[PDB]
């Protein structure tokens, strides 16, 4: 079932990979943590409603590029937090509706204790999300790939 | 080159739409550059927080729009008041770089720089100084053509000029030209002349006084 | 209400620093980042750095990486901008500003200081009555002036007794002179009265200065 993003450019039914540009907080002191609100960014909807109850999962969520050495925490799926990068398949959620339901995922990142200057570069790669599609009619499993880029510079204030 | 702006000075008649452009070295992140105003000797007041985003306490005529590689601002209507210098600040990379900024004045017609003559006072001759003053009043451009002659000799390198800020009653300027000449150098000549030629295509004004009279 | 304050003119010899303050109140502070901005006369306002009253954590850009020691006292909610090295060139207005946690941008700026670098040892003004020569119609299209030629401290107030004649003056900004002095001026067209009032008491009124009645300015010409 086809998804979308804030830019409106995403992948069609069956799978694929896309790029999603998100805006972050320029400064977050160690402690107070910035919510990567993908919930306002990514959206998806059951293209085939009624008799086929859609099942959508976050199989793989990995953090590399900038975040692997920078702002990096857990991942909140429908309230339930899980360690990030995703070491296991998350508990399932369902959509089964003709409405671009918000992706109930937020990246509760956390700056490292050894953070320095501009830890996240504008345009650097922060996180990647893999989406699992299962339904109630066939054994078709499709992966949907999102590549999050922060178009902005995140630097934690640093003192001594 | 991480940011730049053009030009250094717009102007605007009342009720006239104004546009200002801020071009950046590379396409940035879309919708995150901020526009501030700074009045003279006043705290800066923010107007734009990213594209098409009025700041805390902005009018609706003030607005903005643009794209990921070259942003811009539009002020739809003019009522003076907002005559300040406006700067584009990029929330993309560190170091943040305020642009060159555009000292935005208020536009009216051409005003003739009325020229006035001032002999130095007699008492300052006790200090060995005699500073003849030439006055220019009520002219639009910050540059109007001036010249300094003493006894019809081309004097340069000792002249000086002082420029007013923007006016608040007719949006005009005023300039003070001051020469630093000794009492002996004053008495060495007779004719003092400042010439302003911002209308000299027909008849320039070269008013001058007679010394000791 | 919910605003921020900071001191006034901090004119000083080049020295080590100015170490100016930035007093904040109203909003729930020590929870919002604050930055600083330098404006060197009619030039760019190129941003300096930022300090975090939650934890300080201050850092600045590579340009002004040498003159910035921004910190904050949390209890009184007062940041401090300390120049690590002397400016001696950068006679710039310094602005405290804060950054909102929503749409991230600079808002609620500080009033701003005036930093001046000169070493004339606090010179007192004078007045040189600018002669309204020619006919002048005993007051009309012929101006006189209260030209002050020497003073160190900038906030000089040559303006007259709450307006000259029927108001309207063009008091001039700073000039920096030509050999390290300061000499602005003033000009009044004097369009009102005809040898009846003749006051022209332009009070110099600069902080260590006197009213200086201006000797009746003598509109005569030899």
């Amino acid at each position: 079932f086809a998804c979308k993003t804030a830019n409106g450019t995403a992948i069609p039914i069956g799978g694929g990979s896309a790029n999603v540009y998100v805006n972050l907080a320029p400064a977050v002191n160690v402690g107070q943590n910035l919510v990567v609100d993908l919930s306002t960014q990514i959206f998806c909807h059951n293209d085939y409603p009624e008799t086929i109850t859609d099942y959508v999962t976050l199989q793989r969520g990995a953090a590399y590029g900038g975040v692997l050495s920078s702002f990096s925490g857990t991942v909140k799926y429908n309230g339930s937090s899980y360690p990030f990068p995703t070491t296991s398949e998350t508990p399932r959620v369902v959509y089964n509706s003709r409405t671009d339901k918000p992706w109930p995922v937020a990246l509760y990142l956390t700056p490292v204790s050894s953070a320095g200057g501009v830890a996240i570069k504008a345009g650097s790669l922060i996180a990647v999300l893999i989406l699992r599609q299962t339904n109630n009619y066939n054994s078709d499993d499709f992966q949907f790939v999102w590549n999050i880029y922060a178009n902005n510079d995140v630097v934690v204030p640093t003192g001594g | 080159i991480v940011l730049t702006q053009s030009p250094a000075l717009m102007a605007a008649s009342p009720g006239e739409k104004v546009t200002i452009t801020c071009s950046v070295s590379s396409s940035i992140g879309s919708s995150n550059l901020h526009w501030y105003q700074q009045k003279s000797e006043t705290s800066p007041k923010p107007w734009i927080y990213g594209t098409s985003n009025l700041a805390s306490g902005v009018p609706v005529r003030f607005s903005g729009s643009g794209s990921g590689t070259s942003y811009s601002l539009t002020i739809s209507s003019m009522e003076a008041e907002d005559a300040a210098t406006y700067y584009c600040q990029q929330w993309s990379t560190y170091p943040y770089t305020f642009g060159g900024g555009t000292k935005l004045e208020i536009k009216r017609t051409v005003a003739a720089p009325s020229v006035f003559i001032f002999p130095p006072s007699d008492e300052q001759l006790k200090s060995g100084t005699a500073s003849v003053v030439c006055l220019l009043n009520n002219f639009y451009p910050r540059e109007a053509k001036v010249q300094w002659k003493v006894d019809n000799a081309l004097q340069s390198g000792n002249s000086q000029e002082s420029v007013t800020e923007q006016d608040s009653k007719d949006s005009t300027y005023s300039l003070s030209s001051t020469l630093t000449l000794s009492k002996a150098d004053y008495e060495k000549h007779k004719v003092y002349a400042c010439e302003v030629t911002h209308q000299g295509l027909s008849s320039p004004v070269t008013k001058s006084f007679n010394r000791g009279e | 209400e919910v605003q921020l304050q900071q001191p006034g003119p901090v004119l000083v010899k080049p020295g080590p620093s100015v170490k100016i303050s930035c007093k904040a109140s109203g909003f729930t502070f020590t929870d919002y980042f604050i930055h600083w901005v330098k404006q060197s006369h009619g030039k760019s306002l190129e941003w300096i750095g930022l300090v975090s009253p939650y934890n300080g954590g201050t850092y600045y850009n590579q340009q002004f990486k040498g003159k910035a020691t921004l910190t904050v006292d949390t209890s009184s909610s007062t940041a401090y901008m300390d120049l690590n090295s002397l400016t001696s060139e950068d006679s710039a207005v310094y602005y405290c500003t804060r950054l909102l946690r929503g749409y991230w941008y600079f808002d609620v700026w500080g009033t701003g200081t005036t930093v001046t670098v000169s070493s004339a040892s606090t010179k007192g003004p004078s007045v040189f009555p600018l002669a309204p020569s020619s006919k002048s119609t005993s007051g009309g299209t012929a101006a006189l002036g209260c030209l002050v030629k020497d003073y160190f401290p900038e906030p000089v107030t040559v303006s007259w007794n709450s307006g000259a004649l029927t108001s309207g003056v063009h008091t001039f900004p700073a000039v920096l002179q030509s050999s390290g002095l300061y000499s602005l001026s003033s000009v009044v067209t004097v369009p009102s009265s005809s040898l009846g009032t003749q006051t022209y008491i332009c009070n110099v009124n600069h902080k260590p200065s006197n009213t200086k009645v201006d000797k009746k300015v003598e509109p005569k010409s030899c």
